[PDB]
C-alpha cells in the first residue's frame, strides 16, 4: 500500500469526505489542499480506506486467476508489498518488475470482487481444479527439515529399561519440549508420549475406540519427533492423525484432500500459519552454501578415459573412412550419453545423504540431477546450434571451468531456446487467442440436457491375473464424471445410479466394483439444445462443484486449454504438429 | 606497468603477452 | 560500449521484421571479433554488438587480429592482422598452452578449429599461427568478472548489459578484487584530467589547476562540476594531488564521475552471507541492512533541466511577471522580482515556478460572478494567468538560468522572445524493496530496509551487510561469487603464505610474492587465468587472522554469526563473504505512476498520458476476458463507459461521487447510438425490437 | 463449526453466506440491490424522508453499506428471487 | 529522558492457567528485546515444588508393570509425573499411599501432610485388578523450573527411586509476538501479544508479577551501579 | 474481413441476430448474457423479512 | 531444592571506552538474551549531542566548494560527518570557525565553548590554499541515535544553512557472550562474559547506567505492576 498512491488517487471519495469535518470549504477548499497535503489527510485518509477493495495485475495474462482484488494497508517504500503463493500462482517473480491494479468501484463490482478475485475464494487449478498455491521451496524446504526425521539424535528415545527406565516416552508435549529446548535434543529423532486432543490417524483410535476417536478429551498414547507433531498441532483439528515425513507433494495432495473435505477459509488460516512455521525454520535448518559443498566425483576420469579409448579407437575405425562421418560421429556420442548417466549415478551415489543441494531437489525441492552434475564433473553435450549436437562434447564442468571453446558454444543454442522462449512466448497465446474466441458463447443452458448418451468408461486397463490395472489417465478423466447411468454392481446389483460426481469414493468402492465402464452424463452428448446442462456437465473441479446456470469454461478451458502450452518444445511436437 | 599512477592491483598472471593494450576509441 | 557499439540494420539497412535467426546466428570465425556473448537483448540479440578486443578492422571494413603466427615451436614474435578469410586457410595454436619456453608447446600433439573451425586435435608440430593472448573475442564489458567456467553465459550477458546500469552515486570504491581491465581499461575513459607534461604541480583548486609545465610553461588545467548528463548527473571530477609536487605528461590529474580513485568507483566491497531468511530473500527477495543510512553509501543527485518559455500569438503573448492573480502571498513571496525565485532554493511538489503569464481571451460572463465581483469588488482582469508549477516528487535547489529570448536576440522559434532551463538538486537516499547487484549478472533487488542491531553478527559482533538467498545459482551458476567471496572476505582481511619451512604446493608455483596478504589490499586476476580453488581453497586455510589474531571466519567458508535480535547461536557454520556491486538507473520514480484523471484525446477522450499526466495505464484484452472467466460485466462494462471515457458518468457519475449516492447505474454504450447514424448513413436502416 | 474467527473482509464466512442460498449472483447483487436501497434510505435519510427503513440492525461505522447488507444478510432478514 | 509514549498492561483472560496479554503503545521495537527474553525469564523464573526420583515396591527388575495392576509405571510415570504437587518443605519428602482391594486410584487418595497439597486428587492414577495394595516412595522439592529426570545420584546405590522428573517451573506454556501498528501518528510503533500456560495453582499475572520484580531485579545491578544514567522515562502512573 | 457484402446478404437477409455473442454484448457494449448479468438474476425479486420490517 | 545467590555484576576493563563485563550465577538457560538484549539494546537511545546543521559565507546550496580548497563542499559536509566533540547541555547549540592563509581543513579549530568536548579535537578535515580563509557557522544539538537532516524550510534556518542528521549514539562495537557453566549433575547456570565500545565520548558505565536504568525503568510496568 504505497500510501501516497491512490492516497493520490482515492482521493476524490473524501473530496466528498472532508469537508464533512467541514474544515475545508468546497474542494478546491479541499483539493487544492490536495496540493496542502496535509496530516488531516492521512486522517480520514485511514477512513476511506475502510475496507475497500483493490484492481490488480501484473500483464501478461494466462487465465483469470492472474488478478483478484484486496484490501491492503499503506506502507511507504514505492514497490508493492505482497504475499508468496499470490505470487507464482500470479507468477511474476522479483526479478524487478511491477504490476497493474485499479479501483474496485460499483459495489456492484467491488461486490463483484469478494465475491470473486477474493483473494480468498482464488484457490486450485480451476482448469486443471486441482489444488494450487501450496507453500514451496524454502517454505517447503523448511517443511523437509523439520517434516524430515533426524535420527541418531540427542535425547534420542531410548529404549534402554533393564537397567532403569527407556525414555523417550512423554505424557505432555511441553513437557520435553520445555526440556530438549533445555539443550536436550532435536525433535527429528523419534520417541515416545501419549495425546488428547491431536487426534490418531483412525487405525490407533480404530481400536481405541472405534466408536469415536474424538480427541476432544480422551487421551492417546503417541510417541515419534515432536516437530512432525509440531506441524500436526496446527491442523484440522476434526482431522484424526498423520505422522511420518511427507513430500512436497504428499502434502499437498493431501492439503487438497484437505480443504476438499472442507469450506474455504481456515484452509489458508493454517496455509500462512504454517509456511511461518517454516519461514522460521526456513531462518532455522541452516543451509548457506559452500564450494566445500562442492562434493567430488572420484575416479570419474578412469571412466571418461574409459570412453575416451573407446571412442578414441573407434575414431581411428571410422577414421579408416570407416562409415560415415555422422553415424560413427554419433556412436561416438553415445559413448558419451554413456557417461552422461555413468557419471551421473555413481558420481551422485557417491555423496552422502543431506547436501541440502540434491536433498533440496531431493526435497522434491525443484531442480534436477542435470543441474545436479551439469553443475560439475561434465556437462556433457551440446548441439549444432541449427540442429545436430556437437561433436565434442562438454568434458569437464562450470565449478571444474573450462576454456573458450566449451562455454563458447554453450554460446550457441544459448543464444537459441533463449529465442525460442522468446517466440513460444509469442504465437502461443495467438495460436491461442484464436483459441480465445473460436467459440465463446458456448456456454451453459441448463442443468439437464436430458439425454441419455454417456459413454460407459475403460475404469482402469482391468488385468488379467492381475485382474484390474488402472489407467494413470483414469484420473485424468475419471472425475467431475456423472452416472450416465446406473452403477451396477458385479450384476448382484445396480452398485451405483446415472446422474452422480462419481466422486473418488464411488471411485473406491467402486473401484471396488472390479469393473470397467461407466456410461456418464458427459457433454459432447449434450441434449441441450444450445448450450448446455448441468447434468451435461455438472460440476466444476474449479468449482469442486456443480456448474452454474450458463458458464463460459469456454473461457477457462479456453485459458485453461491455452495457456499451459506456455512450456512444450518440438512429424511435428509441441502446437504447431 | 607502464603505469604513471599506477598502483598494483596484484594479479594472477600465468602467463605473458609481449603485446599490450591497443587503445580501441581510435576508430 | 555505446562506442564500440556495433549492428548492421537500419537506414537502407535491415528491417529486423526481416531477417533469419542466421542474422543473429552463431558460428565459428567470430573470435576475436565482437563479444561472443553481448549484443541486444530484447527481439534485438543476434543483432549487434561491437569488436571483440583487439584486431583491428581493415582499412576496408575487415578485422585485424594479429596472432602468434607460431615458428617450429618458437611462435614468431609477431602480429598478423588477420582478415579471418585466408588465415581460414592455416592453423589454430592455442593461447593458455605449455611451450618448452621456447615457442616449444612441450607437447607433441595439439588440437585447433580446422576448416569448419573444425576445432581439431592434432601434433603440436605443425601450425603456422598460435594466438594473440587468451580471451579476445570478448569484449572489454565482457571482460570483468571471473568464475566465468563456473556460470552462466546467460546470467552472464545479462550480467553484461546489467554492468553498465550501474548509477555514481558518491562514495568512490573499487572492488579490492578485480581483474586488470579496471582503470587501465578505465584509463580508456580518457576522461579525468590527466598529465599533459612531466612538469611539476602547480597552483591548484576545484576549477582547474595551474600547471608547472616544467618548460617553464603551465596551464591552469581545469576541472569540472555540477553539470547535467543525460540522466541528471553532476559534472564533478576530483582531483588527485598537490599544486607543488611533480608529474609527467599522460599521467592522471583528476577523476570526477565513476571514477574512484583514479578508476570506475563501481560498487561496494561488501560483507553479507547465505541465507534465505524468513521469506525476505525468497523468490528474488533481498534482505538489506540498514546502518548503511547513516552510512549513506547510497545516493547521488540528478537533474532535470527546467523550461518554460515566453511566447506570442493571439490575444497577445506569453508574459513572464511576477504579478499574478489571487495567488497566495509567500508562494510569491518567494520568486525572483518578476517571476521565479533565486539558484540554491528549496522546494516540493505542486510548487509553482515561472512568472509567466498571458491573455487571456475576451467571450463575457455571468453577470452573476461579475455581479459577484461586483459583489466582492475582485474587478477580475483578462489574461490567461500562466506559469510553471512543480509536480510530483520532485525537489531541491535552483541551479538552471537557460532564461533565453529571442527578444534578447536569443535565437528561438516562432512567435516566443526567451524561454530558461533550470535544474534542482536532489540526493537520492535509496529506498529499499528496489534493486542493485554485481558481478555474476546476479541483479539484486532491494526488498526491505532493516535496522542494524537486529541482525546476525560478528560473533565478533559486526553484523552483516546483508543476507543473500540460496537456490538460484543451483539452477543458475555464477558461483565466484561464493568463490570470489570467499577471496572476499580473504583480501578484505588479508593473510601470509606460512609456506616457511616449504611449499604450499597449491602454492609451489604463482604469483609467490603474494605468500600472505597484508590483512586487505589492491588484488587482481586474469580473465581465464587465475588461481585455483584448493589454492584458493587452501588460500582458505591461509590467513591473516584479526586483532586477536582471530578468524571468526572458518578455513570451511561456514562460521557462526548469531541474531541481532532473538540472538541465540544458529543451527549450522554460517557461510558469509563480501561483494561490491553497483547501483540502478531504474526504480519508481523511473516508473512510479498511476493517474487519477486529467488530459483526455481530445478526440479518442482517452486518458491523455503525459508528463504532468501520470499516463494513466492503458489496459489488455485478455484481462476482459479475465473478468469474463468472472463475467464482473459492469465493472469491465463501466471501464468501457467509466475510466475509458465516458464523458457522462465521468461528469455524471463523477458527481455521484460528489454526491455519493447509489451512484448513476450503468447507462449505456452511447456512441454505440452513434452507428446506427453510422449506418443508415449508407441506406443501412434497421434494427433490434 | 468451531473454525476461528473472520475480520471484517473475513467477516463473514460466505461458506455460511453461500448455504443460504444458490449462486453466488444476484445474491450478492440481491444484496447490491439492498444496500443500494441502503444508501438510499440514507441517500435520503435526512430530509422530508421516504418510508425506507433499515438499515435495520444498528450501524457500524463508515462500514460499507455493503458490509451492514452483509450483515443483515446473513443476519439473515429480506427476500428476493430472480427475475 | 522519557517515553513521550507509554504502553500498557492489556488483560487477556482466557483460560485457567492460560491466557493473553498484551502491552502497549510499544515503541519499535522491542517486544523482542523483552517477551521473548520474557519467553525465557518467566519460563525460567518459576519456582515450584517438584517431585523426585521415586519409586515404590519390590520391582527392581519387574522393570515393567505390576500384578492387581494393569496399568505400567511408564504410564504410571506420566500418570505418576502427572501431578499439581503444590507444597512447601523446600527439600525432601517421601510420601506413601497404598489401598488392597481393587477400584483404582486418584490423587489425593494419599495424604499430603504439612507444607504439601494437592489440587486435582481425583486426578486418578492407579486402577486397582487383584485387590491389591502398595505404598508408594515419593519424595517432590521446589524451585524455579523443571528439572530433568537425571541419572539420578544413586548410581544403583537406590532401592529404586528411579531418576525421575521434576518441574520447579508450575508455568506450562506461552505465546506472544510483536506488532507494528499506528504509523502516519505512532510512526507505526510496536503492539503486544502476551499468552502463556501457567499450572492451575496460579495466575499468570501472579509470580509475573515477581516475574517483572526478579526480571528487573537484574538490572538493578546493572542500574545500580551509577544512578548517574540518563534512563528514559515513562512519567508516573 | 470484407464484410462489405457480409453487410449486404444481411439487408438481404434482411435478419435481425441471436444478440448473444457476447462479443455482441462487447460490440453494443450492452452488457453480456452471463456471468454478472443475467435475466433471472438481474432481474431480481427482493425485499426484507417483514417481521423485521415488521419488527419496524 | 530450589537454590539461589544473586549473581556477579562485573564489568571488564579493557581499552578506552570499553572494558568487558562479566557476571553469575546466571540460570542455566539464558545468557545472550538480556545479553544481547541489552545489547540489542545499547543500540537503545545512546542519547548525545552534537550539530544539526551549520553554515558559513557565501555557502550556499552544497554544490561547489570554497576556493584555496581542494576539497567538496560536500564530503566536506561528510568528514564532518566524522565529528567527534562531546558536548554537554541542552539546546540548539552551536559554534563557528574561521581560517585564513593556507587553509587546513582538520579539527581541533573552531570555538567549542561551554559544555562541548571533541574527543579527537583535531581530526583533519580538508584544507585550502594560503587564501585557505574561511569561517564557519554551526549549531550543535543534543540528542540520541540518528534522525534525518530536518527540512530546513519545514524549519527555517536561513538560506545557506544545511539541515542534517543526528546519530547521538557515542558507542563504539558491542561483542561477549555466555559461559553458563552447568555442571552436569544438576547444580548448574550460566556465565557472563561482555564488552563493547563507544566512541569515547563515556566509559562503558555511563551509558551502561542509563542502560540499567530506563531498563528497571524498563520494567516497572513489568513489575507486579498490577
Ligand atoms: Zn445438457
Amino acid at each position: 500500500l504505497p500510501k501516497l498512491m491512490a492516497l493520490e488517487l482515492f482521493k476524490p471519495f473524501v473530496m466528498k469526505r472532508l469537508v464533512d469535518l467541514n474544515h475545508a470549504q468546497n474542494i478546491k477548499s479541499a483539493k487544492r489542499m490536495v496540493e496542502r497535503q496535509r496530516p488531516q489527510v492521512w486522517d480520514v485518509l485511514e477512513e476511506v480506506i475502510a475496507e475497500h477493495p483493490v484492481l490488480l495485475n501484473r500483464a501478461p495474462t494466462l487465465h483469470r486467476l492472474g488478478i483478484q482484488a484486496f484490501e491492503p494497508m499503506l506502507v511507504e517504500g514505492k514497490a508493492i508489498q505482497l504475499h508468496p503463493l499470490v505470487c507464482e500462482a500470479f507468477n511474476a517473480d522479483f526479478d524487478g518488475d511491477q504490476m497493474a491494479v485499479h479501483l474496485p468501484l460499483s459495489a456492484e463490482a467491488q461486490a463483484e470482487a469478494r465475491i470473486l478475485m477474493l483473494s480468498s475464494n482464488n484457490i486450485l487449478s480451476p482448469a486443471s481444479g486441482r489444488p494450487l498455491a501450496m507453500p514451496r521451496l524454502d517454505m517447503v524446504t523448511g517443511l523437509y527439515y523439520l517434516t524430515t526425521e533426524v535420527p541418531g539424535d540427542t535425547g534420542e528415545y531410548q529404549p534402554a529399561s533393564g537397567d532403569h527406565p527407556e525414555t523417550g516416552v512423554y505424557s505432555s508435549p511441553a513437557e520435553a519440549i520445555m526440556a530438549a529446548d533445555r539443550g536436550v535434543l532435536s525433535v527429528r529423532a523419534k520417541i515416545k508420549v501419549r495425546l488428547t486432543q491431536l487426534r490418531p490417524p483412525v487405525e490407533i483410535e480404530a481400536e481405541l475406540f472405534g466408536h469415536s476417536g474424538w480427541q476432544p478429551g480422551d487421551a492417546w498414547m503417541a510417541e515419534t519427533t515432536l516437530g512432525r507433531v509440531m506441524f500436526n498441532e496446527l491442523l484440522p483439528l476434526g482431522y484424526p492423525f498423520v505422522n511420518k515425513q511427507m513430500h512436497k507433494k504428499v502434502q499437498a495432495a493431501i492439503i487438497n484432500d484437505l480443504a476438499e473435505r472442507y469450506p474455504m477459509i481456515v484452509v489458508a488460516q493454517t496455509v500462512d500459519k504454517l509456511k511461518d512455521a517454516g519461514f522460521y525454520w526456513a531462518t532455522r535448518s541452516g543451509v548457506t552454501v559452500s564450494m566445500a559443498d562442492v562434493l567430488v566425483p572420484p575416479r570419474k576420469k578412469e571412466i571418461l578415459d574409459h570412453y575416451e579409448e573407446r571412442a578414441d579407437k573407434v575414431e581411428k575405425q571410422f577414421q579408416r573412412g570407416a562409415l560415415n562421418h555422422d553415424e560413427r560421429n554419433e556412436a561416438l556420442v553415445e559413448i558419451w550419453k554413456e557417461a552422461t548417466d555413468e557419471v551421473g549415478q555413481a558420481l551422485r551415489e557417491h555423496y552422502p545423504d543431506d547436501n541440502p543441494i540434491i536433498t533440496i531437489v531431493d526435497s522434491g525441492a525443484t531442480g534436477n540431477f542435470t543441474q545436479t552434475r551439469t553443475l560439475a564433473g561434465m556437462k556433457g553435450l551440446v548441439t549444432n546450434p541449427k540442429g545436430e549436437f556437437i561433436p565434442r562434447p562438454v568434458k569437464s564442468s562450470f565449478r571444474e571451468g573450462l576454456t573458450v571453446l566449451e562455454y563458447f558454444i554453450n554460446t550457441h543454442g544459448a543464444r537459441k531456446g533463449l529465442a525460442d522462449t522468446a517466440l513460444r512466448t509469442a504465437d502461443s497465446g495467438y495460436l491461442t487467442r484464436r483459441l480465445v474466441d473460436v467459440s465463446q458463447d458456448v456456454i451453459v443452458r441448463e442443468h439437464d440436457c436430458q439425454t441419455e448418451r454417456g459413454i460407459v468408461v475403460e475404469l482402469a486397463e482391468r488385468a488379467p491375473d492381475g485382474t484390474l490395472i488402472r489407467d494413470p489417465y483414469i484420473e485424468t478423466s475419471a472425475y467431475a464424471r456423472t452416472l450416465g447411468t446406473d452403477a451396477v454392481d458385479e450384476a448382484g446389483n445396480v452398485i451405483v445410479e446415472r446422474g452422480q460426481d462419481l466422486g473418488d469414493p464411488e471411485i473406491d468402492a467402486l473401484l471396488a466394483a472390479g469393473i470397467t465402464q461407466v456410461k456418464v452424463r458427459s457433454v459432447l452428448t449434450c441434449a441441450t439444445s444450445t448450450g448446455v446442462c448441468a447434468t451435461c456437465y455438472g460440476r466444476s473441479m474449479a468449482t469442486g462443484k456443480l456448474v452454474d446456470i450458463g458458464e463460459a469454461v469456454g473461457i477457462v478451458a479456453a485459458q485453461s486449454i491455452g495457456e499451459p502450452g506456455t512450456q512444450l518444445t518440438m512429424i511435428t511436437g509441441g502446437l504447431p504438429r | 606497468n607502464s603505469v604513471p599512477g599506477a598502483p598494483n592491483r596484484v594479479s594472477f598472471a600465468k602467463l605473458r603477452e609481449p603485446l599490450e593494450v591497443p587503445g580501441l576509441l581510435d576508430v | 560500449t555505446h562506442k564500440r557499439r556495433l549492428s548492421a540494420l537500419g537506414p537502407g539497412g535491415l528491417s529486423r521484421e526481416r531477417a533469419g535467426l542466421e542474422v543473429r546466428d552463431v558460428h565459428p570465425s567470430h573470435y576475436g571479433r565482437m563479444c561472443p556473448i553481448e549484443t541486444p537483448e530484447g527481439p534485438n540479440i543476434g543483432l549487434i554488438g561491437s569488436l571483440s578486443v583487439y584486431a583491428r578492422v581493415n582499412p576496408f571494413g575487415f578485422i585485424e587480429t594479429p596472432y602468434r603466427k607460431v615458428v617450429d615451436g618458437v611462435v614468431s614474435d609477431e602480429i598478423v592482422y588477420l582478415t579471418a578469410d585466408e588465415e581460414d586457410r592455416h592453423v589454430v595454436a592455442q593461447a593458455n598452452s605449455p611451450i618448452d619456453a621456447d615457442g616449444r608447446f612441450v607437447e607433441p600433439r595439439v588440437l585447433v578449429r580446422r576448416k569448419a573451425g573444425e576445432v581439431e586435435y592434432v601434433p603440436s608440430s605443425e601450425v603456422d599461427y598460435m594466438d594473440v593472448s587468451p580471451r579476445q573475442m570478448v569484449s572489454v564489458a565482457t571482460a570483468m568478472i571471473p568464475f566465468l567456467e563456473h556460470d552462466d553465459a546467460n546470467r552472464a550477458l545479462m550480467g553484461a548489459n546489467m554492468q553498465r546500469q550501474a548509477v555514481p552515486l558518491v562514495r568512490s570504491e573499487a572492488p579490492l578484487v578485480g581483474t586488470g581491465m579496471e582503470l587501465r581499461a578505465a584509463i580508456d575513459a580518457g576522461d579525468v584530467v590527466v598529465a599533459e607534461e612531466s612538469g611539476v604541480i602547480e597552483e591548484v583548486s576545484a576549477d582547474y589547476i595551474t600547471v608547472m609545465h616544467d618548460n617553464g610553461t603551465r596551464r591552469t588545467y581545469r576541472m569540472r562540476k555540477f553539470a547535467r548528463s543525460n540522466h541528471g548527473t553532476c559534472a564533478n571530477q576530483c582531483p588527485i594531488v598537490d599544486a607543488g609536487d611533480r608529474v609527467e605528461a599522460g599521467q592522471v590529474i583528476a577523476d570526477g564521475p565513476c571514477t574512484d580513485d583514479g578508476e570506475m568507483a563501481l560498487g561496494k566491497n561488501l560483507l553479507v552471507a547465505i541465507m534465505p531468511w524468513e521469506g525476505h530473500n525468497y523468490e528474488d527477495a533481498i534482505i538489506l541492512s540498514n546502518r548503511l543510512v547513516e552510512e549513506d553509501v547510497l545516493t547521488s543527485i540528478h537533474i532535470e533541466e527546467h523550461e518554460i518559455d515566453a511566447r506570442d500569438t493571439k490575444l497577445g503573448a506569453e508574459e513572464i511577471t511576477r504579478d499574478i492573480p489571487n495567488i497566495s502571498d509567500e508562494v510569491l513571496a518567494d520568486l525572483d522580482e518578476r517571476g521565479i525565485v533565486r539558484i540554491g532554493a528549496e522546494v516540493r511538489d505542486g510548487d509553482i515556478l515561472v512568472g509567466k503569464v498571458t491573455p487571456k481571451g475576451e467571450t463575457e460572463l455571468t453577470p452573476e460572478e461579475r455581479l459577484l465581483r461586483a459583489i466582492f469588488g475582485e474587478k477580475a482582469r483578462e489574461v490567461r494567468d500562466t506559469s510553471l508549477k512543480v509536480p510530483h516528487g520532485e525537489s531541491g535547489k535552483v541551479i538552471g538560468i537557460r532564461v533565453f529570448s529571442r527578444e534578447d536576440e536569443d535565437e528561438l522559434p516562432a512567435g516566443v522572445n526567451e524561454l530558461v532551463r533550470v535544474y534542482v538538486a536532489q540526493k537520492r537516499k535509496i529506498s529499499d524493496g528496489d534493486k542493485l547487484a554485481g558481478r555474476h549478472g546476479n541483479k539484486g533487488v532491494i526488498g526491505k530496509i532493516l535496522p542494524v542491531e537486529d541482525m546476525p553478527f560478528l560473533a565478533d559482533g559486526t553484523p552483516v551487510d546483508i543476507i543473500l538467498n540460496t537456490h538460484g545459482v543451483p539452477r543458475r551458476m555464477n558461483i565466484g561469487q561464493i568463490l570470489e567471496t570467499h577471496l572476499g572476505w580473504c583480501a578484505h582481511s588479508g593473510w601470509k603464505v606460512d609456506a616457511a619451512k616449504g611449499v604450499p604446493d597449491w602454492a609451489a608455483r604463482l604469483p609467490d610474492e603474494l605468500l600472505e596478504a597484508q590483512p586487505n589490499a589492491i588484488v587482481s586476476t586474469p580473465v581465464f587465468d587465475g588461481a585455483q580453488e584448493a589454492e584458493l581453497q587452501g588460500l582458505l586455510s591461509c590467513t591473516l587472522p584479526n586483532r586477536d589474531g582471530d578468524v571468526l571466519v572458518d578455513a570451511d567458508g561456514k562460521a557462526m554469526l548469531f541474531d541481532g535480535r532473538s540472538g541465540e547461536p544458529f543451527p549450522y557454520p554460517v557461510t558469509v563473504g563480501y561483494m561490491y556491486i553497483m547501483k540502478l538507473h531504474h526504480l519508481v520514480d523511473d516508473k512510479i505512476h498511476a493517474r487519477s484523471t486529467g488530459p483526455y484525446s481530445m478526440i479518442t477522450q482517452q486518458p491523455l498520458g503525459g508528463k504532468a499526466q501520470f499516463g494513466g495505464q492503458r489496459f489488455g484484452e485478455m484481462e476482459c476476458w479475465a473478468m469474463q472467466a468472472y463475467g464482473a460485466a459492469y465493472t469491465l462494462q463501466e471501464l468501457l463507459t467509466i475510466k475509458s471515457d465516458d464523458t457522462v458518468g465521468r461528469v455524471k457519475v463523477y458527481e455521484a461521487i460528489v454526491k455519493g449516492e447509489n451512484i448513476p447505474e450503468p447507462g449505456i454504450p452511447e456512441s454505440f447510438k452513434v452507428l446506427l447514424k453510422e449506418l443508415q448513413s449508407l441506406c443501412l436502416n434497421v434494427e433490434v425490437l | 463449526g468451531g473454525y476461528d474467527t473472520p475480520l471484517g473482509i473475513t467477516n463473514p464466512p460466505i461458506d455460511e453466506l453461500l448455504d443460504r442460498v444458490s449462486s453466488k449472483y444476484a445474491l450478492v447483487i440481491y444484496a447490491a440491490k439492498r444496500a443500494r436501497q441502503i444508501n438510499d434510505y440514507y441517500n435520503q435519510l435526512g430530509e422530508g424522508i421516504l418510508e425506507y427503513v433499515g438499515p435495520l440492525v444498528e450501524p457500524g461505522l463508515q462500514e460499507k453499506p455493503l458490509s451492514i447488507a452483509l450483515r443483515e444478510i446473513h443476519a439473515d432478514l429480506l427476500e428476493h428471487t430472480e427475475g | 529522558m522519557l517515553i513521550s509514549q507509554r504502553p500498557t498492561l492489556s488483560e487477556d483472560v482466557l483460560t485457567d492457567n492460560r491466557s493473553q496479554f498484551v502491552i502497549e503503545p510499544l515503541e519499535p521495537g522491542f517486544g523482542y528485546t523483552l517477551g521473548n527474553s520474557l519467553r525465557r525469564t518467566l519460563l525460567s523464573s518459576i519456582p515450584g515444588a517438584a517431585v523426585t526420583s521415586i519409586r515404590i515396591d519390590g520391582v527392581l527388575h519387574e522393570f515393567t508393570t505390576v500384578p492387581g495392576v494393569k496399568e505400567d509405571v511408564t504410564e504410571i510415570i506420566l500418570n505418576l509425573k502427572s501431578l499439581v504437587v503444590s507444597s512447601e518443605e523446600d527439600e525432601p519428602v517421601t510420601m506413601y499411599l497404598r489401598k488392597q482391594g481393587p477400584g483404582e486410584v486418584t490423587a489425593g487418595d494419599i495424604v499430603p501432610p504439612a507444607g504439601v497439597t494437592v489440587h486435582n486428587p481425583g486426578m486418578h492414577i492407579a486402577t486397582l485388578n487383584d485387590k491389591g495394595k502398595l505404598e508408594v516412595e515419593l519424595v517432590v522439592e521446589r524451585g524455579r523450573g523443571y528439572v530433568p529426570a537425571v541419572q539420578n545420584r544413586a548410581s544403583g546405590a537406590e532401592i529404586g527411586r528411579i531418576p525421575v522428573d521434576s518441574i520447579y517451573s508450575p508455568v506450562l506454556k506461552v505465546t506472544y509476538k510483536v506488532d507494528a501498528t499506528r504509523v502516519e501518528q505512532r510512526t507505526d510503533f510496536d503492539k503486544l501479544i502476551l499468552d502463556v500456560e501457567t499450572k492451575n495453582s496460579i495466575s499468570p499475572r501472579d509470580a509475573l508479577a515477581s516475574a517483572g520484580k526478579t526480571l528487573v531485579e537484574l538490572f538493578g545491578l546493572a542500574r545500580e551501579l551509577n544512578v548517574e544514567a540518563e534512563g528514559i522515562e515513562i512519567g508516573p502512573s | 474481413q470484407e464484410t462489405t457484402r457480409v453487410l449486404t446478404d444481411a439487408a438481404i437477409n434482411c435478419r435481425s441476430d441471436k444478440l448473444n455473442g457476447l462479443k455482441e454484448n462487447v460490440i453494443i457494449g450492452k452488457l453480456i448474457p452471463a456471468g454478472t448479468g443475467i435475466n433471472r438474476y438481474r432481474n431480481i425479486a427482493v425485499q426484507p423479512t417483514e417481521e423485521a420490517r415488521a419488527a419496524a
